[PDB]
């Protein structure tokens, strides 16, 4: 049923899986009218499927233009998603297609239930986890391809970099996962964190910057630290006070 | 006025004929029910007084066969059979009534209770979900599965009711998945209507009847199909005015038959609240949501 803490190993078994993200699909900046009604302004977005074992990233880039015309975007955006999964599916030879796909958000359920019905073997679960992949687009590389896109476009990126040549599948899903939590939780300060020190730089082919093991171990720290001080900056909580099974508890309840 | 008569009541049981009931004591000299109105479907159903399990019964037309129920020790059930000979049957009906040991079908003048709760519902369609070919009445029970419970296992003791699933390749055509999901309209019209009931008089038929098998019996799976075949319509932003009109009319007679105590098992708060008060029918049903919203409040 439900992926969740208890079943967390199952990302990293050799069961071909992706997780599907739908939180910036349907994304709007809202605005005054001459004659001081609101209205909406749909700016592109994204479909964030990804394979949290190998790192591939299939970045669907959703163009304003699917919008035109139609009505109920909202509901309309879950099944627009449910589409282009269904679609990514059948592209991949067989030996690719995903055992199972986990949607960030129940309501993405019954959308790509309906889409995969050709499929029946292909199990479709919701989480329990609480994924920060809202926070895809405060990546540099990814925000830039989906703002300059004119038109639909699928984009392949791996968002581990090369972390798999040094570190285990699980170990990468927790620094991503803790990298978007904290350009989730406070955007500016997790963006210093990673590119202060100017001799660490981004590779052409890269999402994140060139870390040796070492300068990983802080910068992991420096995130940590971040989503704490702003955990302590939200519910009024000297942080200065906390022991560090307190600490540990409150990132991963997050 | 048709009659079917009992050999005899050697245990005591409570005995049904259509939404009618009565007490019958062990080895009581009870023969039968007489003045059955003839142009109906009836039900005849049983629950021992010594073991509530035993709940179950037969779906006739006398004007298809001269029926009798007797008791069989072995079985452990009272069962209908067919009488060949018509003048054996006339000669011991005649007797039986002579001797006033048959109870009376206790129709009021004024009501049409069980003609609208069986308007559509015709003993060629019953023996087509009931399949027992040998026999012209249909035996029914409480645990009978449903052909669409078994295949989620005696496949000849089921009730054969038209499968209906939202989320199946037969509900959602290819290229229509939003359309087809939040809109029934292709499947109840084109699938349903048009493909396998042929008519919206046959799929009331079948609806009555699902409706009677779960009130009588506490059938679940019979449950299970009212609710689907309601829901169908109801999801539908296109159905003929006439069917919502009937519709209507059915779910508000079966509504106020409903045993008050039963209500909690025998209806289901999602599909009610979504069709009365979300759908695409929320105006179309004024009986029923006025007969639900007085009778029924704390479910909705
Ligand atoms: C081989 N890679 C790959 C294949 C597919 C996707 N979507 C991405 C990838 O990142 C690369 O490592």
């Amino acid at each position: 049923g439900a992926m969740n803490s208890s079943n967390y190993a199952e990302l990293f078994n050799n069961d071909i899986k992706l997780f599907v993200d739908d939180t910036n699909v349907y994304r709007v900046t809202v605005h005054k009218t001459f004659e001081g009604n609101v209205a909406t302004k749909a700016i592109n977005g994204c479909i964030f499927t990804l394979n949290p074992k190998t790192g591939h990233l299939f970045l669907k880039i959703i163009h304003t233009s699917v919008w035109a015309g139609q009505k109920r975007l909202s509901q309309l955006a879950k099944w627009k998603t449910a589409e282009e999964v269904s679609a990514l599916v059948r592209s991949l030879p067989k030996e690719e297609q995903p055992k199972q796909i986990i949607v960030t958000r129940k309501a993405m359920l019954d959308p790509l239930e309906v889409h995969m019905l050709d499929f029946p073997n292909i199990a479709i679960r919701p989480t329990e986890l609480r994924l920060p992949f809202s926070a895809a687009m405060s990546i540099d590389k990814l925000s830039d391809v989906v703002m300059k896109a004119t038109e639909p476009q699928m984009v392949l990126f791996n968002i581990y970099d090369d972390w798999l040549d040094r570190i285990s599948s699980y170990t990468a899903f927790s620094r991503l996962t803790l990298l978007l939590r904290a350009l989730k939780t406070n955007e500016e300060s997790a963006k210093m964190i990673l590119l202060s020190d100017p001799t660490i730089t981004i590779k052409s082919y890269h999402l994140w910057p060139s870390f040796t093991d070492e300068q990983w171990i802080t910068i992991e720290s420096q995130m940590r630290d971040l989503i704490l001080t702003e955990y302590g900056r939200k519910y009024n909580v000297n942080i200065s006070a906390l022991t560090q099974t307190e600490i540990k508890d409150i990132i991963l309840g997050q | 006025m048709n009659t079917v008569p009992f050999t005899s009541a050697p245990i005591e049981v409570t005995i049904g004929i259509d939404q009618y009931s009565f007490n019958v004591k062990e080895n009581q000299p009870f023969h039968g029910i007489k003045d059955i109105p003839i142009g109906h479907v009836h039900v005849i159903h049983f629950q021992h007084a010594d073991n509530s399990s035993m709940r179950y019964g037969y779906w006739f037309d006398c004007r298809m066969g001269n029926f009798y129920i007797q008791y069989d020790p072995k079985d452990g059930l009272y069962k209908m059979m067919e009488e060949r000979d018509g003048a054996k049957f006339e000669n011991i009906v005649h007797n039986f009534k002579e001797r006033q040991m048959m109870v009376s079908y206790p129709k009021i003048d004024e009501d049409d209770t069980w003609y609208n709760l069986t308007e559509f519902v015709q003993m060629d369609k019953i023996r087509k979900i009931v399949r027992k070919d040998e026999n012209q009445f249909s035996y029914v029970d409480s645990s009978m599965t449903t052909v669409q419970e078994n295949e989620l296992s005696d496949p000849a003791h089921s009730l054969n009711y038209t499968v209906i699933n939202f989320k199946s390749r037969e509900a959602i055509r290819p290229g229509h998945e939003m359309e087809d999901f939040l809109d029934k309209s292709y499947y109840l019209n084109t699938v349903m209507l048009q493909g396998i009931f042929k008519n919206s008089s046959n799929y009331f038929g079948e609806l009555q009847f699902a409706f009677l098998n779960a009130m009588f019996f506490g059938n679940y799976g019979s449950s299970l199909q009212w609710h689907a075949m309601i829901e169908l319509i109801c999801s539908s932003a296109t159905v003929p005015k006439h069917m919502l009109d009937k519709l209507d009319e059915i779910l508000y007679y079966q509504i106020k038959t409903l045993p008050e105590q039963y209500s909690d098992i025998l209806l289901n708060e999602r599909v009610w609240n979504i069709c009365l008060y979300s759908s695409f029918q929320k105006n179309s049903l004024h009986n029923t949501e006025k007969i639900m919203e007085n009778k029924y409040p704390e479910l909705l």
